[PDB]
RNA sequence: AAACCAUAGUUAUGACGAUUGCUCUUUCCCGUGCUGGAUCGAGUAACCCAAUGGAGCUUACUAUUCUUGGUCCAUGGAUU
RNA sequence: AGUCUCCCACCAAUUCGUAUGCGGAAAACGUAAUGAGAUUUAAAAAUAAUUGUUUAAAUCAACUCAUUAAGGAGGAUGCCC
């Protein structure tokens, strides 16, 4: 394998990858949201190439996996409510019940 | 070094019967040895957070499928009851009639139109499908079909051990270790297909409809599709016997 | 001398060895036959099957996990009647690891003994025991110093 | 299903030029092959590995399947398949096997030395292990070397159109067979015809004769000669054609378009099959319920 | 209780790949005899020599030769080996085993000399069980 | 899975054919007539060569190709006509066969191949053949007396 | 100078003949059925072989190249 | 069969004086209940023995590791009663 079509082919990959994760059942299904995340992670391990910090901070949800997402393509919301503060800051999700929460 | 070795000789005449043997099979030691025989923070985040949510994903995928499971049936046997052969009217009915029921049961119509030009323009550019097809290479495409990966691919089976499994196209969700996931539409038919992978042959085409009407015919093997390298290459691989493939010549 | 060093240990030739040695080899021969020296059969029978034995291996032996896992737990670390088991199988395990080879090779680098203060720990838990009330002319005076006492019961 | 894997080639050295005596007389050995009956054929072509491989890819098979081959397969009804035998008896350095065993279909080996055969058994990618029927064998065979080879891959090929040659070596031809199947514990047989001439060839039955004198079972050399025979085709094919067993470029839709099989329809300068569009998303899955 | 094997049947065909020397040149019962015995000569010594055998039904280039049960390999064996040289065509012959038969149960043609040596062996298989 | 031997012994045995001369009628006088001598004209590889000629023009060309793989006389002396000659298990019949049917040398005529002992292990014939030399001794220092 | 000792013992366990039993298929019978009976046949395999004795573990075996028991949120057909 | 382990002399004790889930003289030995784990791990891979494939990675099944000392008495709960 050459290296010149070696990076080409990881690049497309990659893309492949994320676009897989975008459309319908990544956004619904949790299940399958979850296994093309770990998919994905387990491919961008394999290359051994940090990924940047300012999307990996907020990229996706910790219990099932679901793009973090509030309210040309209508689609699915990934996040019914973001309160206020309250006491401090925090973010629910509708495919599960849990929510994050990060301090100012 | 010829008096010693003469006297030793001497000496193993009288032991041994033919005192010839040590020196020839190398059995007399001229030594022997005397020795006692002798920024970590985050990725601890993360590395858990991504555990959890693989740990999570498995039940997840499990918990679906047994959900579709038992509604195919339901549904099925529902329709079976209410003189319904028509999927258009199935559908409806049970939408109007049940609603709780109709929000597990999937949509083919649109698991159809994202998944197969999704993964067919995605193939299209890792092969180099061109309006020309003349700047092919066979080899270097076999690679990356072998480093290619198949989320979200229409497969079909074509040969297999068993009579029933052959013939059954359908876009994957999920690609397993042992079994292979898929699924199928028919007049009332939605199942979930769970295909076993250990003596099936499978098969993809790539439309191409540059001018003329044209498609690559490739195929996989089950059987030897679960030694592979994903995603990379640099593996040692290793000649298994290359004999448990009588079922593709027999038929 | 016959032996000679290394820079991994001792070791021994067998040519020099033999070499240096002959005329005792001689001697000794004569000493043993004085009618078949001259004479070159086959004098020494072989081994009997029964008599024979097998060979073993060059390491010391393997200590079983619990009885390593139970040495870990005590190294690294009113009396109840199981607190007095607890602390007799503690000293048990501690000179196990203190004279065992074997443990000693299943415990893990950087611990010894004197770090791990076993003496200390002996001397609390001997304390301790003694403290556990013992009825020790409750339990017998035999006579000997191995254990050979009488088992004889009458009408029972 | 009957196949014969090893019909010489009238060339031993690229120097040689081919008259056309010689493949009107293999014309008429394959017309005479599939007079009586047969199904698969595979012509063998020896070499030597000491000396110089010409640099080239399309001028190192001189059979031109598709120009006389392929003319007459249509009256024939058969296929026919390139091999190549390597004589190697000393480790020389010429060794540029990634372009005989891609441009070929099946390498086998005639090893004369045993430091030659222990390397063709360990390290060399071959398909076929033959020995020298007309010599004497090297050494004694073991046992152990060659059921690892057969659980490992390459087989032990008997040519036994070789006794029809001469007189004084039968005796070599039998002495050489009855060890190699004492050695090989009657696993990995192959049998081949060495005929040069349709005037060497017999029936399935005379094979089985002969084989069953002997030594080897009757049913065994059915056995291996139906199924042993078909896998060592199919190794081949597969190793060359497709990677390393993981991407195959032929999809078999029925039961006559198969790798080994279906030989006009895949391209050879080139590995693709131009089908025309067969698989679409809006048919059936179920075959049963699928109706044009 | 069980059956003694007499004999085996064996179909032979002398096939040589010469039409223009097999139209000119006739072949006759003697050359078949004179071929086997050529062969069993050349293959073995008087081993294979003392095989018993006879001739049934001798056609061009087609015969029937019966054979005992305990040198069937012996037969079939030299059969498949020799290769006739200048015995009595310029063109070598070879012969084929068409196929082999242990109960007289056969099928060629409509003609009854099959019949007349399946009178001969019935009126002999019922002496030799009576007997 | 294992290579079987087997080793036979003969013997060669002079008959007294001379009727022009009487002959003494018990055991060990014909013992000794028997087992005069072998002629000076007597070795391993003119044996082994009569032995394959004979088998060669009996047996045939596969018969003799079949028991010629592992043919070889093993130790023979022509003090006492003792030979042992190494075959298969497989032919041993065969060699047997052959060596019944040894016509004659080719300058020394009138003479018995007689096979004694047949096995698969070369101690049990050493064995018997020095049982069989201690019983010849036997009735001849009997007929001394 | 021997300790020489195996209900195989030092790489020997050979040559065939006969009888019973097992698997499937071919047919008959009483009462559907029966570890039912009787013919017409094939098969009785593969892995591999001791060299002082015993136990544990792992690895090779059984596709017209003998068999047996159970399981399967494996698929295929039918009824509810 | 296999480059695996161990017994085939004792030692009121510098001699594994080891009452440690059970059986066992020992075993780099069999099995039982629970929790977890996957080059992101205690440790298997794509920078002592054995095996052609050589644990798993939807669920089950299989491998590895981490805990549960023997016997008698009292109370509570569940089943026939
Ligand atoms: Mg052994
Ligand atoms: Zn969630």
């Amino acid at each position: 394998m050459n290296k010149d079509q070696a990076e080409k082919y990881q690049e497309r990959s990659l893309r492949q990858k994320y676009n897989l994760l975008h459309v319908l059942p990544t956004l619904n299904s949790r299940a399958l949201s979850g296994l093309y995340y770990k998919n994905f992670h387990n491919s961008v391990k394999r290359y051994q190439i940090m990924l940047p910090e300012q999307l990996k901070s907020g990229k996706f949800c910790s219990h099932c996996g679901c793009v973090y997402v509030p309210n040309g393509d209508s689609d699915e919301l990934g996040g019914e409510s973001m309160e206020g503060p309250k006491k401090c800051i925090q973010v629910n999700c509708l495919n599960c019940e849990k929510s994050k929460l990060f301090e100012w | 070094d010829r008096t010693q070795t003469f006297i030793k000789d001497c000496l193993f005449t009288k032991c041994l019967e033919d005192p010839e043997k040590p020196f020839n099979e190398n059995r007399f030691q001229d030594t022997l040895l005397l020795l006692p025989t002798d920024e970590s923070a985050d990725k601890q985040l993360e590395k858990r957070d991504y555990q959890r949510i693989n740990k999570n994903s498995k039940i997840a995928l499990r918990e679906y499928i047994n959900n579709c499971k038992k509604n195919t049936k339901k549904c099925l046997k529902l329709a079976y009851e209410n003189k319904i052969t028509d999927k258009e009217d199935l559908l409806h009915y049970i939408e109007e009639k049940h609603p709780t029921i109709y929000e597990s049961l999937p949509q083919y119509v649109d698991f159809v139109p994202m998944y197969k030009e999704l993964w067919i323009n995605y193939i299209k550019e890792l092969l180099n499908i061109t309006k020309n097809l003349k700047t092919f290479n066979g080899s270097l495409a076999l690679l990356k079909l072998s480093m290619a990966d198949y989320n979200g691919a229409l497969l079909r089976v074509t040969k297999s051990k068993n009579k029933t499994l052959i013939g059954l196209q359908g876009i994957v969700i999920w690609d397993s270790q042992k079994f292979f996931i898929m699924i199928v539409k028919g007049n009332i038919i939605d199942e979930i297909k769970c295909i076993p992978k250990k003596g099936t042959v499978f098969q993809f085409e790539i439309p191409i409809s540059d001018d003329d009407d044209s498609a690559l015919r490739y195929s996989i093997l089950g059987d030897r599709f679960k030694y592979r390298s994903v995603d990379r290459a640099g593996r040692k691989f290793k000649s298994r016997r290359c004999d448990d493939m009588l079922y593709y010549i027999q038929n | 001398t016959p032996s000679d060093l290394s820079e991994s240990g001792s070791k021994l030739n067998v040519d020099q060895f033999i070499s240096s040695r002959q005329f005792e080899v001689k001697q000794l021969q004569l000493a043993m036959h004085n009618s078949k020296a001259a004479s070159s059969t086959r004098i020494f029978q072989a081994l009997p099957r029964k008599l024979r034995r097998r060979t073993a291996s060059h390491n010391v032996r393997r200590i079983p996990k619990r009885m390593r896992n139970r040495a870990l737990r005590e190294m690294r670390k009113g009396l109840n009647a199981k607190q007095l088991y607890k602390a007799r199988m503690s000293i048990k395990l501690l000179r196990l690891a203190s004279k065992s080879t074997s443990m000693k090779l299943s415990m893990p680098p950087e611990v010894t003994s004197s770090n791990c203060h076993v003496r200390q720990k002996i001397k609390t838990l001997k304390r301790m025991i003694k403290e556990s009330s013992t009825a020790n002319p409750n339990i017998k005076l035999l006579n000997n110093r191995m254990g050979s006492y009488d088992c004889t019961g009458v009408n029972e | 299903m009957l196949v014969d894997l090893n019909v010489p080639w009238p060339q031993n050295s690229y120097a040689d030029k081919v008259t056309s005596q010689a493949v009107n007389n293999l014309i008429k050995t394959l017309s005479t092959l599939h007079m009586l009956g047969y199904t698969h054929i595979a012509i063998n072509f020896t070499v030597n590995h000491s000396e110089k491989f010409p640099n080239d890819v399309k001028l190192l098979n001189p059979i031109d399947i598709k120009r006389r081959f392929g003319e007459l397969m249509d009256r024939t009804g058969l296929k026919l398949y390139s091999r190549i035998t390597l004589i190697i008896d000393d480790p020389s350095k010429g060794q540029s096997l990634s372009k005989i065993s891609q441009a070929f279909d099946i390498v086998a080996a005639l090893p004369i030395s045993e430091k030659g055969l222990t390397l063709s058994t360990t390290n060399l990618d071959i398909d076929l292990l033959t020995f020298q029927y007309g010599s004497r064998l090297p050494t004694f065979l073991k046992h152990k070397s060659i059921c690892s080879c057969v659980n490992r891959g390459v087989k032990l090929e008997i040519v036994y159109g070789y006794a029809l040659r001469d007189v004084q070596a039968r005796r070599q031809f039998v002495s050489n067979v009855r060890s190699v199947i004492r050695s090989s514990r009657s696993r990995g047989i192959v049998i081949g015809s060495g005929a040069m001439s349709p005037l060497e060839c017999r029936n399935i039955l005379g094979v089985t004769s002969l084989i069953k004198n002997l030594g080897l079972p009757s049913d065994r050399c059915s056995k291996a000669m139906g199924d042993l025979a078909s896998l060592v085709l199919l190794n081949g094919r597969l190793r060359n054609k497709s990677h390393k067993q993981t991407i195959v470029t032929g999809g078999g839709s029925g039961n006559g378009d198969d790798v080994v099989n279906d030989v006009q329809g895949i391209d050879d300068v080139q590995t693709i099959k131009v089908v025309k569009r067969s698989m679409d998303a809006e048919q059936l899955g179920h075959a049963s319920k699928r109706h044009k | 209780k069980k059956t003694f094997r007499e004999w085996q049947y064996f179909k032979l065909s002398i096939t040589s790949f010469d039409q223009d020397v097999d139209d000119a040149h006739a072949i006759d019962q003697m050359t078949w005899r004179q071929w086997l015995n050529n062969a069993l000569k050349r293959s073995y010594g008087i081993f294979g020599e003392g095989v018993e055998y006879s001739f049934l039904h001798v056609d061009d280039k087609l015969a029937y030769i019966r054979v005992n049960h305990a040198d069937k390999d012996t037969f079939s064996s030299s059969i498949s080996t020799y290769i006739s040289t200048d015995e009595l065509v310029g063109s070598p012959l070879t012969v084929s085993i068409l196929q082999e038969s242990s109960s007289l149960r056969l099928l060629e043609v409509t003609d009854d000399d099959r019949l007349w040596l399946k009178k001969v062996m019935e009126e002999e298989e019922q002496d030799c069980k009576c007997i | 899975v294992r290579l079987k031997s087997r080793y036979i012994l003969f013997e060669i045995i002079f008959p007294p054919t001379d009727t022009n001369v009487e002959e003494s009628v018990s055991k060990a006088d014909i013992l000794l007539s028997h087992h005069r001598a072998s002629p000076a004209d007597v070795s391993i590889k003119s044996i082994l060569q009569e032995i394959r000629r004979s088998l060669s023009l009996n047996l045939g060309d596969y018969g003799s190709a079949k028991c010629n793989s592992l043919l070889q006389l093993k130790y023979f002396s022509n003090k006492t006509s003792t030979g042992i000659i190494r075959c298969h298990r497989e032919d041993c019949d065969l060699v047997i066969m052959a060596l019944m049917l040894m016509s004659k040398i080719g300058d020394v005529d009138g003479l018995i191949v007689n096979p004694v002992k047949v096995s698969g292990t070369i101690k049990k014939i050493e064995q018997f053949a020095m049982r069989r030399n201690s019983k010849i001794l036997n009735i001849i220092k009997c007929s001394q007396s």
